[PDB]
């Protein structure tokens, strides 16, 4: 047993110094905003263009389209005209007999541009970690349709994070469909989720649209152009580094029955181009993965306190809300909550690794792990090695330079060490 | 603030 000074200390993880990093999601998160329509008691799917339409004229503030907030790298023109060349598109539909199962575009110069026919450090923005905490809330809605496995299910289908599950699933299948049937073509994609309403009734979402560009998908790793089309009420003046990658028109007038009273707020579109691929479409499209994950990771924690008590805890741990766990960390003391808070945190966890998926978070994944395991060893005072500390920091610290769920995974562990080998 | 690590420190 070596001498104290000789002892290696883990220090902090070095986060890179820059401008704040910005949004890299393949669609909005906490900023999205619905336009929904209550299916009929039958239900019954509808064509996703029609229920956009309808949708689209349950809000009665439309107005004529203005930028708000330009893309620093583009031209911005060719977007306020990608948005006016969606509703005319939108209008011919409707003035057709049938609605149409697929919609393909005209080719137009502006199209073309947008659909194009970051080696740079960031800080951490304090964005990411609101996403985080968003994702963990409980909406009004349940997305997941029908062991612990059921009180797992009742703690999560409400979970926003299972939102975003079930958005991914629906996005990356109509784009991965259009994509394999019409490669040559600019196809309109509704951005479509169902939910179920605390009422009982069927519930159908327009997040906004997707212009699929050339598709000639031979291998995984082509990439397919998109652009992005997004209702959001957010103001991108609130935080413009967050939206670096996007142009955002002014689109609508929005009413809100305040806490002061009835508001009129703007209602925006968020607009950008952005990239995919065979194998991330695919991926998209397993994210209910996530959902069996975290049900593993929690029926691992609830099979420790199964094997300490010969007798599983789980009608306990579910049906008593007083047991918890250290969940989040005021500076004020380290938050603890029920075995909801732990299931919705652990998903959010596993939901936000597939959507920022990055080789970034693959390294740092694989890097943060040893480390982790040699700060648990050193906190329960087993001496590891720490011989290889050196090329093992600068292994996972080549890893921090401008992804933000990577910066704020490390800036995570960086809370977890002061706390662990305090 | 939500942090997944803390649930490491039960």
């Amino acid at each position: 047993s070596i001498e104290p000074f000789l002892r290696t200390t883990p220090r902090p993880l070095r986060l890179p110094d820059g401008p704040l990093c910005h949004q890299r999601s393949k669609f909005l998160l906490m900023d999205a905003l619905k336009l929904s329509i209550e299916d009929p008691s039958h239900e019954g799917e509808g064509i996703p263009l029609y229920d956009a339409i309808k949708c689209m004229k349950t809000f009665f503030g439309w107005k004529e389209p203005n930028i708000v907030k330009p893309h620093e790298k583009g031209i911005n023109p060719n977007y306020l005209m990608a948005w006016k060349q969606v509703l005319a598109e939108l209008q011919d539909i409707e003035n057709e007999e049938k609605i149409p199962r697929t919609k393909n575009m005209k080719r137009t110069s502006q199209l073309k541009w947008a659909l194009g026919e970051e080696p740079e450090p960031r800080s951490l923005a304090s964005w990411v970690q609101n996403e985080f905490n968003k994702a963990c809330e409980l909406t009004d809605s349940s997305w997941i349709e029908l062991m612990r496995r059921n009180y797992f299910t009742a703690e999560v289908s409400h979970c926003r994070a299972t939102e975003y599950i079930m958005k991914g699933v629906y996005i990356n299948t109509a784009l991965l469909n259009a994509s394999c049937a019409a490669m040559d073509d600019f196809q309109l994609i509704p951005m479509i989720s169902k939910c179920r309403t605390k009422e009982g009734r069927r519930k159908t979402n327009l997040y906004g649209f997707i212009i699929k560009g050339r598709s000639h998908l031979r291998n995984d790793t082509d990439v397919v152009n998109f652009v992005s089309m997004e209702f959001s009420l957010t103001d991108p003046r609130l935080e413009p580094h967050k939206w670096e990658k996007y142009c955002v028109l002014e689109i609508g007038d929005m009413l809100l029955r305040t806490a002061i009273g009835q508001v009129s707020r703007p209602m925006f579109l968020y607009v950008r181009t952005n990239g995919t691929s065979k194998i991330k479409m695919k991926w998209g499209m397993e994210m209910r993965r996530c959902l069996l994950q975290s049900l593993q990771q929690i029926e691992s924690m609830i099979e420790a306190e199964s094997s300490v008590k010969e007798k599983d805890m789980t009608k306990e741990f579910f049906e008593n809300k007083s047991e918890t766990w250290p969940i989040g960390e005021s500076p004020r003391g380290v938050e603890e909550g029920s075995i909801g808070k732990v299931c919705r945190t652990l998903l959010a966890k596993s939901v936000f690794n597939s959507l920022y998926a990055s080789p970034q978070l693959e390294g740092f994944s694989a890097e943060s792990r040893k480390l982790l395991l040699i700060v648990q060893a050193l906190r329960d005072n087993l001496e590891p090695g720490t011989f290889d500390l050196g090329g093992l920091y600068e292994a996972i610290e080549e890893c921090l330079i401008n992804d933000p769920w990577v910066l704020l995974n490390a800036s995570w562990f960086n809370s977890f060490l002061t706390h662990a080998l305090k | 603030d939500y942090n997944p690590y803390c649930l490491y420190c039960k």
